[PDB]
């Protein structure tokens, strides 16, 4: 009913850093803009309310400003604990409605993925099915690619994806590559690769193993 | 402390029902507005139901997506908060919060429970295939697995050794296919540790009430 777009929806920084995080409602909301923090295994915590009060605990740090169409979050020096998803809500009016947040990632090294793989198990073969699985473990940013190669061509269906949420303790990333075929179809070629590029080198790091080498 | 704790969310199939309820502590609890608010997946959260305090008579507002099919409520006794959802849709599907006002501002949220589920699908309850990751035909540090494949609804739960290596967990979100999740956790540990002692997982999936163990074996013979 009053929409809300967030931006940006995608902000990496360091600690210690400042940033500003904007809000735009479809149309007029007063000044009754609210803003919250949202963290995996924590409840939603509000921080912000009628567009710049603070609730009760947040810290100096968090601002609010904003009237009518546009309002913006701004946190000065970043704290390790502030970074998170950001909601902005309207409470101008019935329907609430919220904009679909702003990803505040935490900022650090790069690095790459510890790639691994597997080939299918013995117990899934018997029930007809053959899942070859790589996991790129501990990269930074989580930007990546990740080709299949079956007897060095290029496999494009039947990947499926999946990453973590970054790492609470070292800012990391991991994800998952299932590459999923019949059994019939896993026997009719030989080598399975799985090549990861990430922006750490413009060599991708290769894991490979022949079904005939077993 | 404030907490605020749902429960009743689970499977549903569509035209069916469900009641969920919040149970609510640490507040005069008819002091205050309570609503409900889902978040679907991928998609931003979407307030649905509020009921106001003693001093408003507790009167209603409703969003247009659930008017009519689902209606909240209060006991105010027990400090527990409802919501009675007919009519259930398949897009109905969220994970479904409850929350309390902050009290300055009554159309804020400064409580919020950690949510329930909710499906609304055609799918059966299904149990998971568990299948171990290990390296066939190494170095320092060797990592294993666990593929989870084949159950429906969601959660499964995988615990590696009764929690010990969980430092080095990865458990990867599940992603629907064939009209059923999977999921696969991997654990990273030293070679002086495996396969020298066991590494087992055990996948529990409540809704069908199943707990698989399954331990990685080294690459041996096809044999034994
Ligand atoms: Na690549
Ligand atoms: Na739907
Ligand atoms: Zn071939």
């Amino acid at each position: 009913d009053v929409q809300i777009t967030q931006s940006p929806s995608y902000l990496a920084a360091s600690p210690g850093e400042t940033i500003t995080i904007n809000c735009r409602a479809s149309k007029s909301i007063r000044k009754f803009l609210a803003w919250y923090r949202e963290k995996p295994g924590k409840t939603n915590k509000l921080l912000i309310y009628s567009g710049s009060t603070l609730q009760s605990g947040t810290p100096s740090r968090f601002s609010g400003s904003g009237s009518g169409t546009d309002f913006t979050l701004t946190i000065s020096r970043l704290e390790p604990e502030d970074f998170a998803m950001y909601y902005c809500q309207q409470h101008n009016d019935y329907p609430l409605t919220f904009g679909a947040g702003t990803k505040l990632e935490l900022k650090r090294a790069d690095a790459a993925p510890t790639v691994s793989i597997f080939p299918p198990s013995s117990e899934q073969l018997t029930s007809g099915g053959a899942s070859v699985v790589c996991f790129l473990n501990n990269f930074y940013p989580k930007d990546i690619n990740v080709k299949w190669k079956i007897d060095g061509s290029e496999r494009q269906n039947g990947v499926l994806n999946s990453w973590t949420d970054q790492d609470s303790k070292d800012s990391t990333y991991s994800m998952s590559s299932t590459l999923t075929l019949t059994k019939d179809e896993y026997e009719r070629h030989n080598s399975y690769t799985c090549e990861a590029t990430h922006k750490t080198s413009t060599s991708p790091i290769v894991k490979s193993f022949n079904r005939n080498e077993c | 402390e404030v907490n605020l704790v749902e429960s009743g969310g689970g499977l549903e199939q569509s035209g069916g029902s469900l009641s969920l309820s919040c149970a609510a502590s640490g507040f005069t609890f008819t002091d205050y507005y309570m609503s409900w608010v889902r978040q679907p997946p991928g998609k931003a959260l979407e307030w649905l139901a509020l009921i106001r305090n003693k001093a408003k008579g507790y009167t209603t507002e409703y969003s247009a997506s659930v008017k009519g099919r689902f209606t909240i409520s209060r006991d105010n006794s027990q400090s527990i908060l409802y919501l009675q959802m007919n009519a259930l849709r398949a897009e109905d599907s969220a994970i479904y919060y409850c929350a309390r006002d902050n009290g300055a501002a009554r159309a804020t949220f400064a409580y919020w429970g950690q949510g329930t589920l909710v499906t609304v699908s055609a799918a059966k309850t299904t149990p998971p295939s568990v299948y171990p990751l290990a390296p066939g035909c190494t170095g320092s540090s060797v990592t294993l697995g666990c593929l989870v494949k084949g159950y429906f609804p969601e959660s499964v739960t995988v615990t590696w050794n009764s929690g010990s290596l969980s430092s080095s967990v990865h458990t990867f979100p599940a992603l629907l296919q064939s009209g059923l999740y999977t999921m696969s956790s991997s654990v990273t540990v030293p070679s002086s540790t495996w396969p020298s002692q066991t590494v087992t997982c055990s996948v529990a999936h409540p809704a069908s009430s199943t707990t698989v163990d399954k331990k990685l074996e080294p690459s041996g013979p096809i044999s034994t």
